[PDB]
RNA sequence: GGGGCUCGAAGACGAUCAGAUACCGUCCUAGUCUCAACCAUAAACGAUGCCGACCAGGGAUCGGCGGAUGUUGCAGGACUCCGCCGGCACCUUAUGAGAAAUCAAAGUCUUUGGGUUCCGGGGGGAGUAUGGUCGCAAGGCUGAAACUUAAAGGAAUUGAC
């Protein structure tokens, strides 16, 4: 890792900006995503934010499903967690 | 005091190693030996010299010392070459690799080498 | 001519710190400034120690120990032999000895 | 605060030249740091740079070739005139025989001995050797 | 450099690093060349070698190996290995 | 010989094990570290390295200044030969200071390139390399300096096998660039591992 | 105004000393504590104004966050490993700077220009005189001149002590 002169800045490695800042990555991105929590019974199609601030519930039972955290929301182990993406 | 002066030192240190061959324990013997190999003009200088000799002589006959060399083992070469097994000590097979080795000859190596082991 | 780099003391992110008192000449310095020692040592030392084991009452009685954090001065502290002046070079030398 | 970006890209590049470094990168970019750069490389003292689009500011990574002694911006902008050229190039250049000093005049970002030839004035960016 | 005449004016032409490209002095005693041999198909010595120069600056920065190494890679593409 | 063989080799000799930690040099020689801390420098690049390193020695044609220096006192086996099977001279253990500097010392040889078991153990002979325009190639393991030294080979300098073994394979593709050994095998069976 | 343990300017006494209104002992007043008001100074120091960019490496630590990990008389908490941001520092080294000590900023400075505030011009007289102004006062802020002087001073070096 002599220094820059072996990388090249224009096409870094594609995952160590994987581990930057994202504001200190080669063009600014988001980390966080969206998700649609499925709980254990029906009423599966939620959407929800990965960096969460507010208690999500659910028409069935209000089923609560997330705690804002200081980072990722604390979903319960009960619900169940995937990804929609662009 | 008994310490010896550089000269004494040094020209003991000569005389054993340029006459080794012959000169034997006993401090006569080694004084009447340097009275003729070399030139000494004081009588009480080449006696400290014969004893200084004698007292290395008693040094050498346990062990090597730092101070002389010719026939560089003490007396005959040939010492370490004789050290070559028949077989080399280097093995070939199931050849000392880990996990993270097996990793790296997924890499551009050939994970299908003759020394491969799972350990 | 600044001989140290942290000035004899250990204050680095704040402003002031509570003073003690030398244990020698009861003299007031900073609490990092101060040489500080913590000393345990036996009631009784080993000429004692063999006189008072036959003399207590109970053989499974434990000789107790004793724990002392003293605080001295620099002065206290270089005239005591608690610490020397040390050449220049060997001045950041922090290693504790042994 | 960020007072010109001018100053702090011809700055990194310089302290990056120094260090014997093959890329630089300059955030952000602007219309006058592409001109600067744009000359530079005319007259033949970088080598290839780009433009990235991060869609706020814009940045640049640029090549170096080992040829770049000293660049550097003019701060305030004095406004030279055609005859003042000269004064200048006995201040901020080596000798006569090379060097060169970028003018913002009206009919764009030049050199001097551009400006000489289009006989215009205007005011001082920077200079580079 | 180069007189109305057209020759030369100045003692001798310096060497600049090959990694760096700054001039090496007359008097810089860390500047260090290097001659590559090449091969042949087999693996014998031609005869032949590759000339690199290294100023003191780089050296003693400690990217002389990575900056030699590289030149290395990038020049043995023209005359093969 | 084919890379393999070497590869297995070194692998035997365990010349892939690193250290605690690296410096910021050499991780264009390193793998990844495994979860102890260790380090498992790959050896392929070192093959090659070590490859451009023998095309570099036999290039002068005059081996006699060609000091091979090693300070430490695992390895003045090695060193020992690799100066007999080559034309290369070889100081062993200690390396009096100005002997590259001082033209009145009695042991004043300025060569054209030097070979270091290890740029941490003699540094001196390397900054003494430093004044006399002296190309530089070492066997730099992970925490090793590349304050002056040239070309570095990414090896072990502590291990009985790392060194010896590693002397060897130089010494035998050396020859082999110089002609002498033709397509062939082994006729220098490990000596250089220490007694 | 209250409180007033301890310690203790002033004062007294003992001791030492050629002398001791000092250092050492003892008893102590204002004070040391608190409430309501004044003062506005410290070696108030990092003797280093604030904002911004770049330029070597390393490990430790504090706060938050992301990931992995396999133990706890118990998802989470405690511990281990990796990474990011922010902070107090520390170690090595100049290829940098500097009169040097030394400094990773005190670097990017005759190849001199990012923005801005304050402030110095040989040593004394002197932070004095006077005027102005704030304060109950002690004092604070602002602040000269005549005259005198060839050195004063900083860092490091060798001796001597
Ligand atoms: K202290
Ligand atoms: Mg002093
Ligand atoms: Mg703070
Ligand atoms: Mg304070
Ligand atoms: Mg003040
Ligand atoms: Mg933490
Ligand atoms: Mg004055």
């Amino acid at each position: 890792m002599v220094l820059q002169n072996d990388i090249d800045l224009l096409n870094p490695p594609a995952e160590l900006e994987k581990l930057k800042h994202k504001k200190k990555r080669l063009v600014q991105s988001p980390n966080s995503f969206f998700m649609d929590v499925k709980c254990q019974g029906c009423f599966n199609i939620t959407t929800v934010f990965s960096h969460s601030q507010t208690v999500v519930v659910c028409p069935g039972c209000q089923t609560v499903l997330c705690q804002p955290t200081g980072g990722k929301a604390r979903l319960t182990e009960g619900c169940s967690f995937r990804r929609k993406g662009d | 005091g008994r310490v010896r002066t550089k000269t004494v030192k040094k020209t003991s240190r000569q005389v054993i190693e340029k006459y080794y061959s012959r000169m034997t324990l006993d401090f006569h013997t080694n004084k009447k030996v340097l009275e003729e190999v070399s030139i000494l003009q004081s009588k009480r200088l080449r006696n400290k010299v014969a004893g200084f000799t004698t007292h290395l002589m008693r040094r050498i006959q346990r062990g090597p010392v730092r101070g002389i060399s010719l026939k560089l083992q003490e007396e005959e070469r040939e010492r370490r070459m004789d050290f070559v097994p028949e077989k080399s000590a280097l093995e070939v097979d199931e050849i000392r690799v880990d996990k993270e080795t097996m990793d790296m000859l997924a890499f551009l190596g050939m994970a299908d080498l003759p020394g491969v082991e799972r350990a | 001519t600044f001989k140290r780099r942290n000035g004899g003391r250990n204050k680095h992110g704040r402003g002031h710190v509570k003073y003690i008192r030398c244990s020698n000449c009861a003299k007031c310095c900073p609490k990092d400034k101060a040489i500080k020692r913590f000393l345990v040592r036996n009631i009784v030392e080993q000429a004692a120690v063999r006189d008072v084991q036959e003399a207590c009452v109970h053989d499974g009685y434990v000789l107790p120990k004793l724990y002392a954090k003293v605080h001295h001065c620099v002065s206290c502290a270089i005239h005591a032999h608690i610490v020397r002046v040390r050449s220049r070079e060997n001045r950041r030398n922090r290693e504790p000895p042994q | 605060v960020r007072v010109s970006v001018l100053n702090d890209a011809l700055k990194s590049m310089y302290n990056a030249e120094k260090r014997g470094k093959r890329q630089v990168m300059i955030r952000p970019s602007s219309k006058v740091i592409i001109k600067f750069l744009i000359v530079m490389q005319k007259h033949g003292y970088i080598g290839e740079f780009e433009y990235v689009d991060d869609h706020r500011s814009g940045k640049i990574v640029v090549e170096l070739n080992g040829r770049l002694n000293k660049c550097g911006v003019i701060s305030p902008r004095f406004d030279v005139g055609v005859k003042e050229i000269e004064g200048w190039t006995a201040r901020l250049l080596p000798s006569r025989q090379f060097g060169y000093i970028v003018l913002t005049t009206s009919a764009g970002i030049m050199d001097h001995e551009e400006a000489r030839r289009k006989n215009v004035g205007g005011k001082v960016l920077g200079f580079f050797y | 450099m180069q007189n109305e005449v057209g020759d030369m004016v100045d003692l001798y032409v310096p060497r600049k690093c090959s990694a760096t490209n700054r001039i090496i002095t007359a008097k810089d005693h860390a500047s260090v060349q290097i001659n590559i041999g090449h091969v042949d198909e087999n693996g014998l010595y031609d005869g032949r070698f590759t000339t690199f120069a290294l100023s003191g600056f780089v050296r003693a920065q400690g990217d002389a190996d990575g900056s030699l190494d590289r030149l290395w890679q990038k020049r043995k593409a023209e005359i093969k290995q | 010989s084919q890379r393999e063989q070497d590869i297995q080799m070194m692998l035997a000799a365990d010349v892939h094990l690193g250290t605690k930690n690296c410096d910021f040099q050499m991780e264009r020689y390193v793998y990844k570290r495994r979860t102890d801390g260790i380090y498992i420098i790959n050896l392929g690049k070192t093959w090659e390295k070590l490859q451009m390193a023998a095309r570099v020695i036999v290039a002068i044609e005059n081996p006699q200044d060609i000091i091979v220096q090693s300070a430490r006192p695992y390895g003045q086996r090695a060193v020992l030969k690799f100066a007999q099977y080559t034309g290369a001279n070889a100081i062993a253990g200690r390396h009096t200071p100005g002997t590259f500097t001082n033209q009145m010392q009695t042991s004043f040889s300025e060569p054209r390139l030097l070979i270091l078991t290890d740029p941490r153990t003699d540094h001196q002979p390397i900054k003494e390399s430093a004044l006399g325009n002296i190309p530089t190639i070492a066997f730099c393991d992970t925490d090793s300096p590349m304050r002056y030294v040239d070309i570095g080979i990414p090896a072990n300098n502590k291990g009985k096998q790392s060194i010896g073994c590693l002397f060897w394979l130089l010494a035998r593709m050396v020859l082999q660039m110089r002609g002498t050994i033709l397509p062939g095998h082994k006729w220098e069976i490990m000596v250089d591992l220490f007694f």
